[PDB]
């Protein structure tokens, strides 16, 4: 990903890098169930 | 005491109710992925990312 070649070969072959990397990763889920319950019952909405 | 049986009786007389139930599950899923690689490499320099 990230290299910077400085090189000499002619007169010597001299080789001269500064290497780096930077990386960014967002992830965002945004997840919403709804279940309609008796009450004092239990209900549920399983997803998987 | 027959009587009051038989008025009872002509409530119990009564058909068994069914009902037709139609529950429907409607799924959608839309989706979008893009990936871009972005390449320069010339060896000639050494210069490749």
């Amino acid at each position: 990903s990230g290299i910077g070649i400085g090189f000499i070969t002619d007169n010597i072959i001299l080789d001269l890098q500064l290497s780096a990397m930077e990386k960014t990763g967002n992830g965002e889920i945004v997840s919403q169930p709804k279940v309609v319950t008796s009450d004092k019952e239990t209900a549920k909405i399983l997803k998987g | 005491r027959l009587d009051e049986l038989r008025r009872i009786v002509s409530q119990l007389d009564i058909p068994v109710r069914q009902v037709m139930i139609e529950a429907r599950i409607v799924e959608a899923n839309v989706g979008y992925d893009k990936s871009l690689g972005v390449r320069w490499g010339g060896a000639y320099h050494k210069g490749n990312w």
